[PDB]
C-alpha cells in the first residue's frame, strides 16, 4: 500500500535493495543499514540532536553567525597542514572569539560546539608536526594554550571539560617549558588551569597524572637542558628552568583554594 | 671494477644476482584481487611482517647502495665495457628489478616510506635519468601515497624536476598522479604544495592540453570555378560583392566571424583545399584562402592589420568589392568604394579560384555577384568582369556550401566519396598537330 | 565509396524509415542498429587531409632509430627504410618532420664565448644524407604546422605561398611579408662543388634567428645563397623530405656549431641556456600520414540561402549559435574537438588526469588556486561539458567534479560541517514553526518550509584579472547558479525520462557515467541549499512520484539503479533525513 | 549481508578496533531480538525455550557466533564499547547453553587456530577493574565537602561491573551443559 | 606604452573623468593568441572607476583614451600589465596583454 512517509519509503527501500542483489559495496552495505537503523530508531536522532540544540535571543543573532563564521573558518584549518598562512588565519579567528560577546554570555553554547576540542587537535597536530624537532609555529601554540587558559577560567563547567583531556597535555608538558617570553603559554600552563582551585577536578585528579609530572621532573633534576647548552648556556648537570615548571603544576595540584589537598 | 681489476679477478654473480631479484619479487608480490577476502588478508599481514623484518635488518640501504653503485655506468654499453656482455646484457634489467624491489618492500608500510625520507631528496636527482625514471616515478608515487612525513620535505626544486619530467619525457599521466598525491595526502591539502604546482605548471600553457570553446564556421560559395592556365580561353580579372544586411557582433560569449574573399582548388579538383571541412576555421585560415574582415588581411591564419578610410569591423550595410587579377596574381579590396590598402601578391595560381564568405552565426549577408543575379552598387574597376560571367553555359549559377557535408537527417545525409578532377572546367584546345 | 559514388546509411532510428526491413529481417529477429538510441550515431569518416603522427614501431617501411652522443658524438635520430631491397617496397617520398618546433620572437629587433651563448638565440640542427642516398630526392630546412601537402612529386616551385603587401593611403608599398609553410632547400643543389655525398656523408646545417626570424643553410662549411625570411612568432617544424634511394636515408643530428646553441635549448624551457645538445625522449620522428579517422559533427549550422530578387542578388542568412569544445595540443600547434578524444584513448585518459589535477590543486578551499583555475577552465566551458550529450564519461565525471570543485564544494563543505550543530534564534518566524502543516497530521514535504535555525553565509567572488586588489581571492568564484539549477533539474528529468527506457546509448557510455556526476551536482547543490520551494517539489516527484504527490511513472528509487548510483541516493535520502530532523529541533524549540 | 560485512570489518586487520556506531546498534539489536523477554506450566516453559531456540538459530545460521568471535579476537584485549557490546551479543545468541552455537564456536577456533581470541580475553581479563578503596575516599571526602556528584553510583569505584560480568558469563555459557571438548580447551 | 586601435567607432565626444564608474566588457588575451580572461564569459559587465588604480594601468590608460560605445583593442606592454613578477597561475612573466575592450556605459 502507499507508504506516505520517508521513513516507511527509505524502509522499504533499503530492504529492497538488500533482498534483490547482494551488494559487493561495502560502503553501500553501510549507509543503507544506517539509513534503516535511523529509520527505525527516530528518538535516538532526537537524542542526539537535542544536546547539540541551543536557543539564542533575537538580538544576538548577528554576532552569533559572526562567531559561528570564526569557528567555521578554525575548524576547517584541521584539514589544511600547519603553515604560515594557517598561522595567521588561526591566530586573528581566535581574536574574534575573544573579541565576540556571546563567547562569554553563552559558554554553554561554546562547550556544545566544542571549539575547545579543535584547538586542541590543532596543537596536536602541530606538536606531532613539530614536537621532537623543537616547536615550530611557537606562536600559534602560545595563542591556542592563552585561549583554552581563558577557556578554562571563562566557567567552571569549561574547567572540567578541559580538565577531561588532561592526560595528553601532561604527555605534552615538555614543549616550551625552557623558552621564557612563552610562560603561560604552554600545554602545562593549559593543564593547570584546567586542575586550578577546583576541589572536585584536584580530588579526581589520579595518581599515574602526578607520576607523570614527577618522572618529568626526575629527569629535569637528572639532566641538563640540551637547547641550552646548544645555546652555549654552561653545562650544569640539572635544568632548573624546566623544573621550576613541573613544581608549579604540583603545586596547584596539591594546594587549592588555601587549603591543602591531603590526597 | 670501479677500483680497476681483471674481469676475471672479479667476482661478478651477474645471473645469481637477477635470479635472486626474480625470487624477491614473488616473495613481496602483491595478493591478488580473485583471492577470498580472509586468504587476501592473510597475504597482505604476511607482506607486511615481511617488510617489517627486512626493513629492520635493514634491506632498503642494501638496495639503495646496489642502485647507486650501479647507476655510475651511464649506460649499457658503457658497463659492458666495464665488466663484460654479460653485465652490460642485464644491467638494465637489473636496475629495473631492483627499483621494483623496492617499490615491493615500502609499498603500504608507513614506517618504510616514513624511514625513506632521508633517501627521498636522493631519490628525486636521478629522476632526470631514463635509465631509472619509471621505477622511480613508481617508488616516489608509493611513498607519498603512504607517508605524511614524505610530503615535509618535498621543497620547490623537486616539484619543478618532477613538472620539468613532464616537459622533457612528455605527457605522462604517472607524473599527473605524483602531483595529485603531492597536493592532498590522507584528507589532508597542503596549500605550499598546491601553491607551487598551480604557479609553476599552469600559467605555462605549454604542457597541459588546454581547451576553449570556438563557434562553429561555415564556408559559403557560388558555383563559379575560376581559374588561370596557358591557353585556355578564360578571362583573368575578374570582380564581385557582398553587402552585410546585419550582423551582431557577440552573438555567444566569442566574438562573430564575418570574412570575405577567395579561396583556391588544390589542383584542378571541386573540393576546397587545405582547409577543414568543418570546425572554427574559414577563409585565411589557410594557405589556400585569401580573407579580408574589415581590419585584418587573412591568410595562413595570420591577420594583418590594413588600413583603410574609417577602420571598422565589418558592420551591417557594408559593402565589400572583391577583385582578383590572375594575370598577376593579385587579389585586392574596396570597402564601401574606398580602397582597401593592402593586397595579396604572387600566390600559388595551379588551382581554381571562387568567391566564398566565412562566418558564424549571426550573418546576414548578401552576394552580388553581377549582372542579373546580383546589381553592383559601385561599378567594377577597369578591365574587371562580374563573376556571373564565368558560369558554363549548361549549368545556372547558385550559391551552395564550400564542404560537401550540411545540417540535415542523418538517414538522409549523402555520403559522398572521391570528386572527380574537374579539368573541363578550363578549356584549353588541342588540336592534332599536322 | 569511391570516385563519384553517393550512398546512404540508415541506422534505423526511425523503423519507418527502413524500407526493406518488414519484409526481409523483422520476422528473422534481426535489429536495426539504432533500435534503442536516443542520440544520432556518431559517423567517423577518412580523413582528406594528412597529419603528422610518430612513426610506429611496426611500420614495415620506415624504421627510426635513436643513437645517443657521446662525448665525442652528437645525439642522431637515423631514419633508414627496412624495406629496401625487398618486393613491394614504396618508391615514394616520405615526409618527416620532429614532434616540437622552434618558435620566433614575438617581437623582431630593429672556442666560442660562454656569454655569447647565453644572449644568442640562434638555433641549430644539422641532416647527414647517407653516401649513396640521391640529394636530389632529399629536401632539408623547416616547416610550419599548416603543411598537409602529399604531393607524390614535390619540388620548391609547388610549395604554397603568398606576399602580403601593405602600403599607405597614397599607395607605396610600406611592407612587403612573404608567408608559407615550408622553407626547405635541396641538398642535390646544395652539391656546390658537386659530388659532396659521394665522399662523404652530406651535411645541410639549418640555423633560425629566432631574434630575428632568419633562416640559413650551411653545407660543406660554406653558407648557401638560399635564405629565408619568416615573420614574427612563426613555429617551424625541423623537417625532411626524402625519397629512399637506398637502404639508409637520413641522420638527424642536434648537435651545435660555432656560436649557435644547439636545437634542445630552442626546444626545451629547462635547457633554454644549456649548451649540451639533447635528445630527450619527447623529440620523436614524425612521418605525414593518412590513417587518421575524422568524426563529423552531429549538428552542422543552420544556414539559408535564396536569390531574393535580380536586383538584391543572393542571400545568405544564419541565425543559431553553435560551439565546439575544441582541445589544442600545445607542442604541435593543433586543435581537436573534444569529442574526438572518444577515440583517442592516451588523450583522453591524460586530460582525465589533468582534470583531477585540476580539482587537486583547489581542492579543500584553496580560493587563490580556484581563482587561478577560472582562468584555464571558462564558466561557459563548464557548462558546455554540464549539458553536452556526446561526452566521454571520464571527461564528464571529471569536469563535473571541476564545477563542484571550484564553485560549490567550499560553501557545500561549511555546511555540512554546521549541518548537526542546531542554533535556532527564538523570533517571531521562529514561533510560527510547528510539527504538523495543518490539522490533518500529515507529514508535510521535507525540505519544503520555514527554517529558522543559523545557517553559514554564502558569499562569492568574481572571478576578474584585470582587477589588482588580492582580497578577491577569498571567497569562491562566483557562477550562475540559478541557470545551473534550472539545467540540473532539466537534466535529471530528462535522464530519468530515458533510463526508464535502459537505452543501448547513455551519456557517458554507461548508465555510472550518466547518473553518478550528475546525482553528485545534484546532491552539492541540494546541500548548499540552492533549490526553493518548487524546485524541490519537482526534484522529490523526480526522486518517487508516489510518495511526495502533493495532497505508470517510476522515480529514481526504483529503475534497478548500479551501486554507485545508489549510494548517493543513499546520501540524498540522508540529506532528507536530516532535513526532517532539523525541522523537529525547531518545532520543539517554537514549542519551548 | 550486514552480518558478513560485520565480519569482514572485524577480519580485516589493523592496529586498533576502531569504534562502529554501525555495530554499536545492531549488535544491541540483535541481542534484544534473541532474548525478546510468576509461576508458568511445562508447555507454555518449553515453548519459550522453544522460540528462544528458533531467535538464536535467526543468527547463527548466518555468522553471528563467528563474527562475535572475531570482534574480540580484533579486539586484542582492549576494554571498550565495541567489545562490550560482543559479549552481550554472544550471551544472547549462547542463553540457555546453546549446544549448536557452542559447537560453532569451537569448530571455527580449532579450524582457524586462533591465537589471538585467547590472548584478548587474556587482556580483557587483566583490563576488568575491581573495587578501588582510594577512589572512594575521594569520593567520599567530596560528597563531605559538598560537591554535587556528576554521578550518584559512584561509577568511578568498580568502574564497569557491567563489562565483568558479561565476560564471565560469556565464559560460563561457553562451558554450560558439561561441554568438555570447550572445557578442556578453554 | 599602451596602444588603441578601434575596432567599432564610439560617439567621439563622450569620454571617462574622474569620479565615474566605467562599465566594459573586455576579452583579454596574451600575444601568442591564448585568451585568459573574458567578462562576456562572465556574462557580467566590469565596474571599476578611474585614477584609483583597481585596475593595471595600462587598462586604465586604454579605457581613458577611449569614448562612449567604442569597442578597441589595448596593447599593453609589461611594464604597465603585471611587471616582471606576473600573475602567480595566470599571467607569465613579462608577457604583453592584448584586450577587446568595449566602453558600454558611463556614470
Amino acid at each position: 500500500k502507499k507508504s506516505s512517509t520517508l521513513q516507511q519509503l527509505i524502509s522499504e527501500t533499503m530492504v529492497r535493495w538488500a533482498q534483490e542483489s547482494v551488494i559487493e559495496d561495502p560502503e553501500l552495505v553501510r549507509a543503507m543499514f544506517v539509513l534503516l537503523h535511523r529509520q527505525y530508531d527516530g528518538i535516538g536522532g532526537l537524542v542526539r540532536a537535542l544536546p547539540k540544540t541551543y536557543t539564542i535571543n533575537g538580538v544576538s543573532v548577528e554576532d552569533t553567525i559572526n562567531l559561528l563564521a570564526s569557528l567555521g573558518q578554525i575548524r576547517s584549518l584541521l584539514s589544511v597542514r600547519m603553515g604560515k598562512e594557517e598561522e595567521k588565519l588561526m591566530i586573528r579567528g581566535l581574536g574574534d572569539i575573544m573579541n565576540n560577546k556571546v563567547f562569554y554570555q553563552h559558554p554553554n553554547l561554546m562547550r556544545a560546539l566544542g571549539m575547545h576540542e579543535t584547538v586542541m587537535e590543532v596543537m596536536v597536530n602541530v606538536l606531532g608536526g613539530g614536537e621532537s624537532k623543537e616547536i615550530t609555529f611557537p606562536k600559534m601554540v602560545a595563542n591556542c594554550c592563552r585561549f583554552l587558559c581563558y577557556f578554562c577560567r571563562i566557567s567552571r563547567q569549561n574547567q572540567k571539560a578541559m580538565f577531561d583531556h588532561l592526560s595528553y597535555l601532561l604527555e605534552n608538558s615538555s614543549v616550551g617549558l625552557a623558552s621564557p617570553a612563552m610562560r603561560g603559554s604552554t600545554p602545562l600552563d593549559v593543564a593547570a588551569a584546567s586542575v586550578m582551585d577546583n576541589n572536585e577536578l584536584a580530588l579526581a585528579l589520579r595518581e599515574p597524572d602526578l607520576e607523570k609530572v614527577v618522572r618529568y621532573l626526575a629527569g629535569c633534576g637528572l639532566q641538563s637542558c640540551q637547547m641550552l647548552v646548544s645555546k652555549g648556556y654552561p653545562d650544569i648537570g640539572w635544568n632548573p628552568v624546566e623544573g621550576e615548571r613541573y613544581l608549579d603544576f604540583l603545586r596547584f595540584a596539591v594546594f587549592c583554594n588555601g587549603e591543602s589537598v591531603e590526597e | 671494477l670501479s677500483k680497476k681489476a681483471k674481469a676475471s679477478t672479479v667476482d661478478l654473480p651477474i645471473e645469481s644476482v637477477s635470479l635472486s631479484l626474480q625470487d624477491l619479487i614473488g616473495y613481496f608480490h602483491p595478493p591478488d584481487e580473485h583471492l577470498e577476502h580472509e586468504d587476501k588478508q592473510n597475504r597482505l599481514r604476511a607482506l607486511k611482517n615481511r617488510q617489517n623484518l627486512f626493513q629492520e635488518e635493514g634491506m632498503i640501504n642494501l638496495v639503495l647502495e646496489c642502485i647507486d653503485r650501479l647507476h655510475v655506468y651511464s649506460s649499457a654499453a658503457h658497463f659492458a665495457d666495464v665488466a663484460g656482455r654479460e653485465a652490460g646484457e642485464s644491467w638494465k634489467s637489473i636496475l629495473n628489478s631492483l627499483y621494483e624491489l623496492l617499490a615491493a618492500l615500502i609499498r603500504g608500510n608507513r614506517k618504510n616510506c616514513a624511514q625513506f625520507s632521508g633517501s627521498l631528496d636522493w631519490l628525486i636527482s636521478r629522476l632526470e635519468r631514463l635509465e631509472a625514471s619509471s621505477g622511480i616515478l613508481e617508488v616516489l608515487h608509493c611513498v607519498l601515497v603512504e607517508s605524511p612525513e614524505a610530503l615535509n620535505i618535498i621543497k620547490e626544486g623537486h616539484i619543478k624536476s618532477i613538472i620539468s619530467l613532464l616537459d622533457k619525457h612528455g605527457r605522462n599521466h604517472k607524473v599527473l598522479d605524483v602531483l595529485c598525491s603531492l597536493c592532498v595526502c590522507h584528507g589532508v591539502a597542503v596549500r605550499s604544495n598546491q601553491h607551487l604546482i598551480c604557479d609553476n605548471l599552469l600559467p605555462g600553457r605549454d604542457l597541459l592540453l588546454q581547451t576553449r570553446l570556438v563557434n562553429h564556421v561555415s564556408s559559403m560559395r557560388p558555383n563559379i570555378f575560376l581559374g588561370v592556365s596557358e591557353g585556355s580561353a578564360q578571362y583573368k580579372k575578374w570582380y564581385y560583392e557582398l553587402m552585410v544586411d546585419h550582423t551582431e557582433p557577440f552573438v555567444t560569449a566569442e566574438a562573430t566571424h564575418l570574412r570575405v574573399g577567395w579561396a583556391s582548388t588544390e589542383g584542378y579538383s571541386p573540393y576546397p583545399g587545405g582547409g577543414e571541412e568543418w570546425g572554427g576555421n574559414g577563409v585565411g585560415d589557410d594557405l589556400f584562402s585569401y580573407g579580408f574582415d574589415g581590419l585584418h588581411l587573412w591568410s595562413g591564419c595570420i591577420a594583418r592589420t590594413v588600413s583603410s578610410p574609417n577602420q571598422h569591423l565589418l558592420r551591417t550595410d557594408d559593402v565589400i568589392s572583391c577583385c582578383l587579377d590572375l594575370s598577376a596574381p593579385s587579389i585586392s579590396f574596396r570597402i564601401n568604394g574606398q580602397p582597401v590598402q593592402g593586397m595579396f601578391e604572387n600566390f600559388n595560381i595551379d588551382g581554381l579560384f571562387f568567391p566564398v564568405v566565412s562566418f558564424s552565426a549571426g550573418i546576414k549577408v548578401r552576394f552580388l555577384l553581377g549582372g542579373r543575379h546580383g546589381e553592383f552598387k559601385f561599378l567594377p574597376p577597369p578591365g574587371y568582369a562580374p563573376c556571373y560571367e564565368a558560369v558554363l553555359p549548361k549549368e545556372k549559377l547558385k550559391v551552395e556550401h564550400s564542404r560537401e557535408y550540411k545540417q540535415e537527417r542523418t538517414y538522409t545525409r549523402d555520403l559522398l566519396g572521391p570528386t572527380v578532377s574537374l579539368t573541363q572546367a578550363a578549356f584549353t584546345p588541342i588540336p592534332v598537330d599536322t | 565509396l569511391g570516385v563519384a559514388q553517393v550512398g546512404r546509411m540508415n541506422f534505423g532510428k526511425d523503423v519507418s524509415t527502413l524500407k526493406y526491413f518488414t519484409i526481409c529481417g523483422l520476422q528473422e529477429g534481426y535489429e536495426p542498429f539504432a533500435v534503442n538510441t536516443n542520440r544520432d550515431i556518431t559517423m567517423w569518416l577518412s580523413k582528406r587531409l594528412p597529419q603528422f603522427l610518430q612513426v610506429p614501431s611496426n611500420h614495415e617501411h620506415i624504421e627510426v632509430t635513436r643513437i645517443d652522443g657521446t662525448i665525442d658524438s652528437s645525439p642522431c635520430l637515423k631514419v633508414t627504410q627496412k624495406s629496401f631491397g625487398s618486393q613491394n617496397s614504396n618508391t615514394d617520398i616520405m615526409f618527416y618532420r620532429l614532434s616540437m618546433p622552434i618558435e620566433c620572437a614575438e617581437v623582431f629587433s630593429k672556442r666560442d664565448d660562454y656569454d655569447f651563448l647565453m644572449q644568442t638565440s640562434t638555433y641549430y640542427y644539422s641532416v647527414r644524407i647517407f653516401p649513396g642516398q640521391e640529394p636530389a630526392n632529399v629536401w632539408v630546412g623547416w616547416i610550419t604546422s599548416d603543411f598537409h601537402q602529399y604531393d607524390t612529386g614535390f619540388d620548391l616551385d609547388r610549395v604554397r605561398t603568398v606576399t602580403v603587401t601593405l602600403g599607405d593611403e597614397k599607395g607605396k608599398v610600406h611592407e612587403s611579408i612573404k608567408r608559407s609553410n615550408c622553407y626547405m632547400v635541396c641538398a642535390g643543389e646544395s652539391m656546390s662543388p658537386g659530388q659532396g655525398r659521394n665522399n662523404n656523408g652530406l651535411e645541410i646545417g639549418c640555423v633560425v634567428d629566432a631574434a630575428s626570424g632568419l633562416l640559413t643553410f650551411i653545407a660543406n662549411g660554406k653558407e648557401l645563397s638560399t635564405y629565408y625570411q619568416v615573420e614574427p612568432s612563426t613555429k617551424l617544424f625541423p623537417a625532411v623530405f626524402a625519397q629512399a634511394t637506398s637502404p639508409n636515408v637520413f641522420q638527424f643530428e642536434l648537435g651545435r656549431i660555432k656560436n649557435v646553441m644547439p636545437l634542445s635549448a630552442g626546444l626545451f624551457k629547462s635547457e633554454h641556456k644549456n649548451p649540451v645538445p639533447q635528445c630527450p625522449p619527447r623529440l620523436h620522428v614524425q612521418f605525414l600520414s593518412h590513417v587518421l579517422w575524422s568524426r563529423m559533427p552531429n549538428q552542422f549550422l543552420k544556414v539559408d540561402v535564396s536569390r531574393i530578387s535580380e536586383r538584391q542578388g543572393w542571400l545568405v542568412q544564419c541565425l543559431d549559435p553553435l560551439q565546439f569544445m575544441s582541445l589544442h595540443i600545445p607542442e604541435e600547434n593543433r586543435s581537436v574537438d573534444i569529442l574526438e578524444l572518444t577515440e583517442q584513448e592516451e588523450l583522453l585518459k591524460f586530460h582525465y588526469h589533468t582534470l583531477r589535477l585540476y580539482s587537486a590543486v583547489c581542492a579543500l578551499g584553496n580560493h587563490r588556486v580556484a581563482h587561478a583555475l577560472c582562468s584555464h577552465v571558462d564558466e561557459p566551458q563548464l557548462l558546455y561539458a554540464i549539458e553536452n550529450k556526446y561526452m566521454p564519461g571520464l571527461l564528464r565525471a571529471g569536469y563535473y567534479d571541476l564545477l563542484i570543485d571550484i564553485h560549490l564544494s567550499s560553501y557545500a563543505t561549511a555546511r555540512l560541517m554546521m549541518n548537526n550543530e542546531y542554533i535556532v534564534p527564538m523570533t517571531e518566524e521562529t514561533k510560527s514553526i510547528t510539527l504538523f502543516p495543518d490539522e490533518n497530521k500529515k507529514h508535510g514535504l521535507p525540505g519544503i518550509g520555514l527554517s529558522t535555525s543559523l545557517r553559514p553565509r554564502m558569499q562569492f567572488s568574481s572571478p576578474s584579472f584585470v582587477s589588482i586588489s588580492n582580497e578577491c581571492y577569498q571567497y569562491s568564484p562566483e557562477f550562475p547558479l540559478d541557470i545551473l539549477k534550472s539545467k540540473t533539474i532539466q537534466m535529471l528529468t530528462e535522464a530519468v525520462k530515458e533510463g526508464s527506457l535502459h537505452a543501448r546509448d547513455p551519456v557517458g557510455g554507461t548508465t555510472e557515467f550518466l547518473f553518478v556526476p550528475l546525482i553528485k551536482l545534484f546532491y552539492t547543490l541540494l546541500i548548499m541549499g540552492i533549490f526553493h520551494n518548487e524546485d524541490l517539489k519537482h526534484i522529490l516527484q523526480l526522486i518517487e512520484p508516489s510518495v511526495f504527490k502533493e495532497a505508470p511513472k517510476e522515480g529514481l528509487l526504483q529503475m534497478k539503479l548500479p551501486e554507485p548510483v545508489k549510494l548517493q541516493m543513499c546520501l540524498l535520502l540522508q540529506y532528507l533525513c536530516d532535513c526532517q530532523v532539523r525541522h523537529r529541533i525547531e518545532a520543539i524549540v517554537a514549542f519551548s | 549481508q550486514l552480518i558478513l560485512l560485520f565480519s569482514r570489518t572485524a577480519l580485516t586487520e589493523k592496529c586498533k578496533l576502531e569504534e562502529d556506531f554501525l555495530y554499536m546498534a545492531y549488535a544491541d539489536i540483535m541481542a534484544k531480538s534473541c532474548h525478546d523477554e510468576e509461576v508458568k506450566s511445562f508447555e507454555e516453559k518449553e515453548m519459550e525455550k522453544q522460540k528462544l531456540l528458533y531467535q538464536q538459530a535467526r543468527l547463527h545460521d548466518r555468522g553471528a557466533a563467528e563474527m562475535v568471535l572475531q570482534t574480540i579476537s580484533a579486539s586484542k584485549g582492549e576494554t571498550g564499547p565495541m567489545v562490550a557490546a560482543t559479549l552481550k551479543l554472544g550471551i544472547a545468541i549462547l542463553n540457555g547453553g546453546n549446544s549448536t552455537v557452542q559447537q560453532k564456536m569451537l569448530d571455527y577456533l580449532k579450524e582457524k587456530k586462533d591465537v589471538g581470541f585467547f590472548q584478548s580475553l587474556a587482556g580483557l581479563m587483566q583490563s576488568c577493574s575491581v573495587l578501588d578503596l582510594n577512589a572512594f575516599e575521594r569520593q567520599n571526602k567530596a560528597e563531605g565537602l559538598g560537591m554535587v556528584t556528576e554521578e550518584g553510583s559512584g561509577e568511578k569505584v568498580l568502574q564497569d561491573d557491567e563489562f565483568t560480568c558479561d565476560l564471565f558469563r560469556f565464559l560460563q555459557l561457553l562451558c554450560e551443559g558439561h561441554n568438555s571438548d570447550f572445557q578442556n580447551y578453554l | 606604452g599602451v596602444e588603441i586601435e578601434t575596432i567599432s567607432p564610439g560617439d567621439g565626444r563622450t569620454f571617462p573623468k574622474k569620479g565615474q564608474t566605467c562599465v566594459v566588457h573586455y576579452t583579454g588575451m596574451l600575444q601568442n593568441g591564448k585568451k585568459f580572461d573574458s567578462s562576456r564569459d562572465r556574462n557580467k559587465p566590469f565596474k571599476f572607476r578611474i585614477g584609483k588604480q583597481e585596475v593595471i594601468k595600462g587598462f586604465e590608460e586604454g579605457a581613458a583614451q577611449m569614448s562612449l560605445g567604442q569597442r578597441a583593442k589595448l596593447t599593453c606592454t609589461p611594464d604597465v600589465a603585471y611587471g616582471a613578477t606576473g600573475h602567480p597561475g595566470v599571467i607569465p612573466p613579462n608577457a604583453t596583454l592584448i584586450f577587446d575592450v568595449e566602453l558600454l556605459n558611463l556614470e
